[PDB]
RNA sequence: CGAUGUCGGCUCGUCGCAUCCUGGGGCUGAAGAAGGUCCCAAGGGUUGGGCUGUUCGCCCAUUAAAGCGGCACGCGAGCUGGGUUCAGAACGUCGUGAGACAGUUCGGUCUCUAUCCGCCACGGGCGCAGGAGGCUUGAGGGGGGCUCUUCCUAGUACGAGAGGACCGGAAGGGACGCACCUCUGGUUUCCCAGCUGUCCCUCCAGGGGCAUAAGCUGGGUAGCCAUGUGCGGAAGGGAUAACCGCUGAAAGCAUCUAAGCGGGAAGCCCGCCCCAAGAUGAGGCCUCCCACGGCAGCCGGUAAGGACCCGGGAAGACCACCCGGUGGAUGGGCCGGGGGUGUAAGCGCCGCGAGGCGUUGAGCCGACCGGUCCCAAUCGUCCGAGGUCU
RNA sequence: GAAUGCCGGCAUGAGUAACGAUAAAGAGGGUGAGAAUCCCUCUCGCCGUAAGCCCAAGGGUUCCUACGCAAUGGUCGUCAG
RNA sequence: CGUGAGGGAAAGGUGAAAAGAACCCCGGGAGGGGAGUGAAAUAGAGCCUGAAACCGUGGGCUUACAAGCAGUCACGGCCCC
């Protein structure tokens, strides 16, 4: 059973799934938009929204907390100086997921774009 | 193995 | 509907606010109403709070004492109407919320691990100074 | 286990009866309100890159 | 939760110090004894020249358990050991002292003499 | 013979006469009377009850007409209480008094496809001593060439739960008419949020 | 004999009754209690261990009882492999010997994929004269069916005493069953903290990886759970079995019977719980659409409606089912609460230092109870009646 | 018309088991008719008395570069022994 | 294939003549459609003839209350000559 369990497994063990989320996070915050599979995209929203929200708070603690996941000081500085001020008056919903029309050829995978919002 | 040894 | 509120609204008739705050590691005396044969009396149970499990009205706490050579753990509902009163005997300072590990300690091993919580002792001595 | 095995060859009738549930359903498609092309609903138009009235994707 | 094979301390001065439950005397096939239940047990360890010796098949009543027992008031009680007091076929203790606390449930089950000899009823 | 449609809220315990009493809280009323099955029209006696209001702009024309003939707003659910003819047009919790006994019908939690140990309390196999990939298996399912088959109703693996269940003769611990609350001692089928039916008991 | 695997166990049942217990009886060398024997009765029940490969049996401690047999000595394409039943080795014994022994001893390869029937679950199709959305009747199935102790009656009836009832009433158990998570007790793969070694970021401080598919350790919400909680077996009605009658001839008496009428089992029927109109014998009620256009038919556009798609769900293998789709709180975010962890970082002060103290129940923080349109359920498409014959 | 016959062809089982170590992947850019699978970059993970390096057997052009993708490669292929 | 002695296959046919299909079209290619050759192109090189199993497309009749070694005897319905 799975009654009221939150969180996809994505056929990865505990540490592989965390690193997957962290790497997707770095990639999305680097380019502003990425393509992944639809299930990965949807899971990415929550992970990245929380790091952006902490960057809205902007204190030293937030920065160090975000660095636990993102690890790259230059990227965090970008998140704190360029990304987060875009969202000071936005209460959640810092990312959007739109589904792409065409599946991957080699495995039929349905794709989606995940992007930071305006 | 082989056969069931019916002996 | 809000199902959570409806339960809290059911439990509201039974919620107590008279009892004092305490933490794991505090030495506490629970004056507890007991039935026996024909009469019902008040039997004090005094020991170290080793556990507070919280669930609003449904929170309970576990008190441990050594009686005549034997360890005894007594679990109480924090909002039970059989609890007459709870007296803080001593403030101890634990580093964790569950003190199961003291079941395995000698008496001086415990005294060394749950030293007196001078800060909250002073909070208690400062209070009671009312007028 | 003792290696179960088909007792009789399946007849042409039964093999094809089994496949009465194999036909593909055609893709669900709707016209894109911008370029009129047929595309799956709730997906970005792969022909003009529009979704929800605005342009999202270069095509 | 006592069953056959369970060892129990002896909370009296009969002479026995450790007994091993071999039967729960509560119907045809009870799985477990709690406080107030009688068991049949062999005596595994005695002190010399007490009433009961090693090898005796005795009756006892469980007075303390490590499995906590639940009460209608919504509370529970748990002891550090599993302990019983040895009785005869009249519920009466065969020794003259009871050591350590005992559960209040014994009173309702008619083991009154044990309740009085006990230094604490919890 | 009286009934009402309900909603399982959650469990708690309350304190009654220095005893802790585990309860399930049920939001019962109000249940408007939507149709009356009579011996003349339908061949039996029963009330069709309604429960929980629904978006009128969400209820199709065939159901609109049905509600109209009763003069009632759209409700999310219709259920019949059999052999019940309430005097009024709206059934509330106050058909029950504390102390009465009730039967409660809900839909059990669904275990999905369930193994023989979870569904039927089978013993499974040994976990050591040579046991070979059968630790949770059912063992034998029959005999040999006589009868050469498996009984109907044979206990085997399959979907378990998410079925209608009636627990009977529960004590009513309280009625709170200001909130349409019904407290019942003990456990009731299904999840919090699930629809349940509360009928007077059939045990004597 | 171009193979029907062979003991026992474990698992899973099911059946017979020549009945072990529980229910009903008659007779008794039946005072009572307790037994004996036979009759009716298969609904349910029929324990845990020591020994042995054992079946059986004996023993221990209980029990209402610890029944006997069938199902290929039920069940190895379900498991085991102790025994038996190859090849090694040894003892006793037999044989000059090679070797031999339902004699003993130690060891000894038990085969991933289910086509058909059958079984458990779940769908798709078409059917149920118009087509729909709901709510139902219950033919017929299935589940269940146990029992003990104490107290009252009453230390009464009975009995010299020992002892000790019927009937009727009350309380509390055991095992089993269904559901549940408030409590008790588990789990809780990253929810919090602490710790070692190493490498790294960025030197300090602070962190990250790896040490398992959690490095280790102390805890742990929701969910799933039992060891935990609630509830069930009925009651009641009917027809009976053995057995006991009332009235009553044949047969002036007698006779439960030949006419007629009573009483009477844990059993039988109904009653309780669950499925159920593919019940093709395709049922019933409430409501909605409606006579459209072209040679019981026909092909196009609709109708009431439905599906597709999408956001999801204590529903779920897929399918199904249920909720929602901007006139929206469905999921994600955010916020508040619950809950867990147990006082973050940084700074300040004390100590030579490991550390300590304060800010501070802080910081972090899955699922739980809610709020909030910030993000996403955009936009739409396709099926879908005109109702046969007296 | 049969010889568990012989040689070959094609069925069934079945869109089923499986796709060969549970060290692990993600994204951006490029190339191309076509890209999860080729090239480049960044992140992540695994070996490190080896899963690194050098000899000897054995193998015998598998080496380097250009042009290729029918087949071989357990998928794909623009890559390649 | 086997260390080796040794074992030891399968595989024939365009047409009279290459006249072996310029060129155009879809396609990366493969392949096909036209044009063209030829008495003939389901003689187009995967080439004479081209059986059978086996697979598919289209049509006639038939089938979702039914019990079967699958046929046979009879009658009726529909379709065809
Ligand atoms: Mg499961
Ligand atoms: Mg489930
Ligand atoms: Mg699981
Ligand atoms: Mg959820
Ligand atoms: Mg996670
Ligand atoms: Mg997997
Ligand atoms: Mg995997
Ligand atoms: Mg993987
Ligand atoms: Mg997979
Ligand atoms: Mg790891
Ligand atoms: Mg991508
Ligand atoms: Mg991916
Ligand atoms: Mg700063
Ligand atoms: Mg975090
Ligand atoms: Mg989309
Ligand atoms: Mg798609
Ligand atoms: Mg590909
Ligand atoms: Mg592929
Ligand atoms: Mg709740
Ligand atoms: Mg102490
Ligand atoms: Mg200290
Ligand atoms: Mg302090
Ligand atoms: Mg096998
Ligand atoms: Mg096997
Ligand atoms: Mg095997
Ligand atoms: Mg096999
Ligand atoms: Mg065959
Ligand atoms: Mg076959
Ligand atoms: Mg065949
Ligand atoms: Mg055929
Ligand atoms: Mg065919
Ligand atoms: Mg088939
Ligand atoms: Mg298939
Ligand atoms: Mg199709
Ligand atoms: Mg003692
Ligand atoms: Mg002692
Ligand atoms: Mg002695
Ligand atoms: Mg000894
Ligand atoms: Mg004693
Ligand atoms: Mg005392
Ligand atoms: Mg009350
Ligand atoms: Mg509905
Ligand atoms: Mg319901
Ligand atoms: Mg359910
Ligand atoms: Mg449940
Ligand atoms: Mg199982
Ligand atoms: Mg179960
Ligand atoms: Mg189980
Ligand atoms: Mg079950
Ligand atoms: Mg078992
Ligand atoms: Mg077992
Ligand atoms: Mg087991
Ligand atoms: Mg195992
Ligand atoms: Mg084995
Ligand atoms: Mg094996
Ligand atoms: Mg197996
Ligand atoms: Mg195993
Ligand atoms: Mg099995
Ligand atoms: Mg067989
Ligand atoms: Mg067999
Ligand atoms: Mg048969
Ligand atoms: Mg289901
Ligand atoms: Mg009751
Ligand atoms: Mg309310
Ligand atoms: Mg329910
Ligand atoms: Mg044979
Ligand atoms: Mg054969
Ligand atoms: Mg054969
Ligand atoms: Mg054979
Ligand atoms: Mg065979
Ligand atoms: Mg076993
Ligand atoms: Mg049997
Ligand atoms: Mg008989
Ligand atoms: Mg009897
Ligand atoms: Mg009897
Ligand atoms: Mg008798
Ligand atoms: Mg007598
Ligand atoms: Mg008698
Ligand atoms: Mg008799
Ligand atoms: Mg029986
Ligand atoms: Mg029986
Ligand atoms: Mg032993
Ligand atoms: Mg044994
Ligand atoms: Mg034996
Ligand atoms: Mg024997
Ligand atoms: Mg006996
Ligand atoms: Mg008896
Ligand atoms: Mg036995
Ligand atoms: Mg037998
Ligand atoms: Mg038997
Ligand atoms: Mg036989
Ligand atoms: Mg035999
Ligand atoms: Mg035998
Ligand atoms: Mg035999
Ligand atoms: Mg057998
Ligand atoms: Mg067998
Ligand atoms: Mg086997
Ligand atoms: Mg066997
Ligand atoms: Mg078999
Ligand atoms: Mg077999
Ligand atoms: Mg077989
Ligand atoms: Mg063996
Ligand atoms: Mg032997
Ligand atoms: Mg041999
Ligand atoms: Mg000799
Ligand atoms: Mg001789
Ligand atoms: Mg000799
Ligand atoms: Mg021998
Ligand atoms: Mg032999
Ligand atoms: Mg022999
Ligand atoms: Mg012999
Ligand atoms: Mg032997
Ligand atoms: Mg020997
Ligand atoms: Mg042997
Ligand atoms: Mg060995
Ligand atoms: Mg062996
Ligand atoms: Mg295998
Ligand atoms: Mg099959
Ligand atoms: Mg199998
Ligand atoms: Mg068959
Ligand atoms: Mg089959
Ligand atoms: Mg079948
Ligand atoms: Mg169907
Ligand atoms: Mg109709
Ligand atoms: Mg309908
Ligand atoms: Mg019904
Ligand atoms: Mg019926
Ligand atoms: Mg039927
Ligand atoms: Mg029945
Ligand atoms: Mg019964
Ligand atoms: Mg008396
Ligand atoms: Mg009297
Ligand atoms: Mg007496
Ligand atoms: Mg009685
Ligand atoms: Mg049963
Ligand atoms: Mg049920
Ligand atoms: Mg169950
Ligand atoms: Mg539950
Ligand atoms: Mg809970
Ligand atoms: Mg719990
Ligand atoms: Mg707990
Ligand atoms: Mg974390
Ligand atoms: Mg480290
Ligand atoms: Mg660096
Ligand atoms: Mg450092
Ligand atoms: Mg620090
Ligand atoms: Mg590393
Ligand atoms: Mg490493
Ligand atoms: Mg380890
Ligand atoms: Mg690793
Ligand atoms: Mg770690
Ligand atoms: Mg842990
Ligand atoms: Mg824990
Ligand atoms: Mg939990
Ligand atoms: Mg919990
Ligand atoms: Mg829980
Ligand atoms: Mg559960
Ligand atoms: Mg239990
Ligand atoms: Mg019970
Ligand atoms: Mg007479
Ligand atoms: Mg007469
Ligand atoms: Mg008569
Ligand atoms: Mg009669
Ligand atoms: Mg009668
Ligand atoms: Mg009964
Ligand atoms: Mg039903
Ligand atoms: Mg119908
Ligand atoms: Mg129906
Ligand atoms: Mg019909
Ligand atoms: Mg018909
Ligand atoms: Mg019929
Ligand atoms: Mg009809
Ligand atoms: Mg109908
Ligand atoms: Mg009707
Ligand atoms: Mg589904
Ligand atoms: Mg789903
Ligand atoms: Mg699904
Ligand atoms: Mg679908
Ligand atoms: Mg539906
Ligand atoms: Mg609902
Ligand atoms: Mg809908
Ligand atoms: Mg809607
Ligand atoms: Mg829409
Ligand atoms: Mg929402
Ligand atoms: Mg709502
Ligand atoms: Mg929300
Ligand atoms: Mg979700
Ligand atoms: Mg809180
Ligand atoms: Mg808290
Ligand atoms: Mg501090
Ligand atoms: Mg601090
Ligand atoms: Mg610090
Ligand atoms: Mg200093
Ligand atoms: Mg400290
Ligand atoms: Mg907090
Ligand atoms: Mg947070
Ligand atoms: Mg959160
Ligand atoms: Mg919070
Ligand atoms: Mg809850
Ligand atoms: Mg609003
Ligand atoms: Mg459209
Ligand atoms: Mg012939
Ligand atoms: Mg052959
Ligand atoms: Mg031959
Ligand atoms: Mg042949
Ligand atoms: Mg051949
Ligand atoms: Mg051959
Ligand atoms: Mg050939
Ligand atoms: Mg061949
Ligand atoms: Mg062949
Ligand atoms: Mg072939
Ligand atoms: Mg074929
Ligand atoms: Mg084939
Ligand atoms: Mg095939
Ligand atoms: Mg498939
Ligand atoms: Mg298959
Ligand atoms: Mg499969
Ligand atoms: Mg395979
Ligand atoms: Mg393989
Ligand atoms: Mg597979
Ligand atoms: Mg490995
Ligand atoms: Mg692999
Ligand atoms: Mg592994
Ligand atoms: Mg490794
Ligand atoms: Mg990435
Ligand atoms: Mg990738
Ligand atoms: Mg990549
Ligand atoms: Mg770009
Ligand atoms: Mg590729
Ligand atoms: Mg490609
Ligand atoms: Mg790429
Ligand atoms: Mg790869
Ligand atoms: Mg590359
Ligand atoms: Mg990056
Ligand atoms: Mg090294
Ligand atoms: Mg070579
Ligand atoms: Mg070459
Ligand atoms: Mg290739
Ligand atoms: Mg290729
Ligand atoms: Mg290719
Ligand atoms: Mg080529
Ligand atoms: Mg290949
Ligand atoms: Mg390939
Ligand atoms: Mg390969
Ligand atoms: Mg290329
Ligand atoms: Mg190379
Ligand atoms: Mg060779
Ligand atoms: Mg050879
Ligand atoms: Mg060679
Ligand atoms: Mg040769
Ligand atoms: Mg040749
Ligand atoms: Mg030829
Ligand atoms: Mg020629
Ligand atoms: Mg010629
Ligand atoms: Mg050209
Ligand atoms: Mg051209
Ligand atoms: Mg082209
Ligand atoms: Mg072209
Ligand atoms: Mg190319
Ligand atoms: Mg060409
Ligand atoms: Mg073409
Ligand atoms: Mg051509
Ligand atoms: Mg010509
Ligand atoms: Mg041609
Ligand atoms: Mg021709
Ligand atoms: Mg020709
Ligand atoms: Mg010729
Ligand atoms: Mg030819
Ligand atoms: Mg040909
Ligand atoms: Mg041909
Ligand atoms: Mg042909
Ligand atoms: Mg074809
Ligand atoms: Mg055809
Ligand atoms: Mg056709
Ligand atoms: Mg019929
Ligand atoms: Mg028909
Ligand atoms: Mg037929
Ligand atoms: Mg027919
Ligand atoms: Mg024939
Ligand atoms: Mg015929
Ligand atoms: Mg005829
Ligand atoms: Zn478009």
């Amino acid at each position: 059973m799975r009654h009221l369990k939150s969180g996809r497994k994505l056929n990865r063990h505990s540490s592989h799934r965390l690193a997957l989320y962290r790497n997707q996070a770095k990639s999305l915050l680097t380019h502003g938009r990425i393509t992944t599979t639809v299930p990965k995209a949807k899971e990415l929203r929550g992970f990245v929204d929380h790091l952006i929200h902490l960057a809205k708070r902007g204190d030293l603690h937030a920065r160090r907390l975000v660095l636990r996941d993102l690890q790259d000081v230059k990227l965090v500085r970008k998140l704190f100086d360029e990304i987060a001020p875009r969202y000071r008056d936005r209460q959640g919903g810092y990312t959007r997921v739109l589904k792409l029309a065409e599946r991957r050829r080699g495995d039929g995978a349905p794709l989606a774009l995940v992007e930071l919002v305006e | 193995m082989t056969h069931s040894m019916r002996c | 509907m809000n199902r959570g509120a409806l339960i809290k609204l059911v439990e509201s008739r039974y919620v107590r606010t008279d009892l004092p705050e305490f933490r794991p590691g505090d030495t506490v005396r629970v004056s507890y109403k007991v039935k026996e044969g024909n009469r019902t009396r008040i039997q004090d149970f005094e020991g170290i709070v080793i556990r507070i499990r919280r669930n609003g009205f449904n929170t309970t706490f576990t008190v441990r004492k050594v009686s005549y050579g034997v360890g005894v753990e007594r679990i109480f509902p924090l909002h039970s109407p059989l609890i007459q009163k709870i007296d803080i005997v001593q403030r101890g300072r634990a580093r964790r919320a569950k003190l199961y590990f003291i079941r395995n300690l000698s008496d001086r091993e415990i005294r060394r691990k749950l030293r007196a919580d001078r800060k909250r002792i002073d909070q208690d001595r400062a209070a009671e100074r009312a007028a | 286990a003792k290696h179960p095995v088909p007792k009789k060859k399946t007849s042409k009738a039964r093999r094809d009866a089994r496949r009465s549930h194999h036909a593909l359903t055609p893709p669900t498609l709707v016209p894109c309100p911008e370029c009129k092309a047929m595309k799956p609903p709730h997906t970005v138009c792969p022909e003009c890159g529009y979704y929800a009235g605005r342009k999202v994707l270069e095509v | 939760m006592i069953q056959p094979q369970t060892y129990l301390e002896v909370a009296d001065n009969t002479g026995a110090r450790k007994i091993m439950c071999i039967r729960v005397l509560k119907g045809s096939n009870a799985k477990y004894a709690t406080v107030g239940d009688v068991i049949v047990a062999s005596v595994k360890e005695a002190i010399p020249r007490g009433a009961v010796k090693e090898g005796d098949v005795v009756k006892a009543v469980v007075v303390r358990t490590k499995k906590e027992i639940k009460r209608p008031d919504g509370s529970a009680i748990r002891f550090d050991d599993n302990a019983a007091v040895i009785i005869n076929n009249q519920l009466e203790p065969r020794g003259t002292r009871v050591f350590g606390p005992v559960a209040r449930e014994l009173r309702e089950k008619g083991f009154m003499k044990i309740v009085s000899l006990a230094p604490e009823v919890l | 013979m009286k009934g009402i449609l309900g909603v399982k809220v959650g469990m708690t315990r309350i304190f009654r006469d220095d005893r802790a009493v585990p309860v399930t809280v049920i939001l019962a009323g109000p249940c408007p009377v939507v149709q009356r099955r009579t011996p003349e029209k339908d061949g039996y006696t029963a009330v069709q009850l309604g429960f929980l209001p629904q978006n009128p702009k969400r209820v199709n024309r065939p159901l609109k007409g049905h509600f109209a003939k009763a003069g009632v707003e759209p409700v999310r659910i219709l259920r019949e209480i059999r052999d019940f003819n309430p005097e009024g047009d709206t059934v509330t919790v106050e058909i029950f008094k504390p102390g009465e006994r009730v039967d409660v019908t809900g839909t059990s939690k669904g275990r999905g496809f369930a193994g023989v140990m979870k569904r039927w309390n089978f013993a499974g196999g040994p976990d050591s001593h040579g046991a070979h990939k059968i630790h949770r298996h059912p063992g034998s399912i029959g005999n040999r060439k006589t009868p050469g088959r498996v009984y109907k109703g044979k206990k085997m693996a399959g979907h378990y739960g998410a079925e209608r269940v009636t627990v009977m003769n529960l004590e009513v611990v309280d009625v709170i008419p200001e909130e349409n609350l019904l407290l019942v001692k003990g456990a009731v089928p299904g999840p919090n949020g699930g629809l349940v039916i509360v009928r007077e008991t059939k045990k004597a």
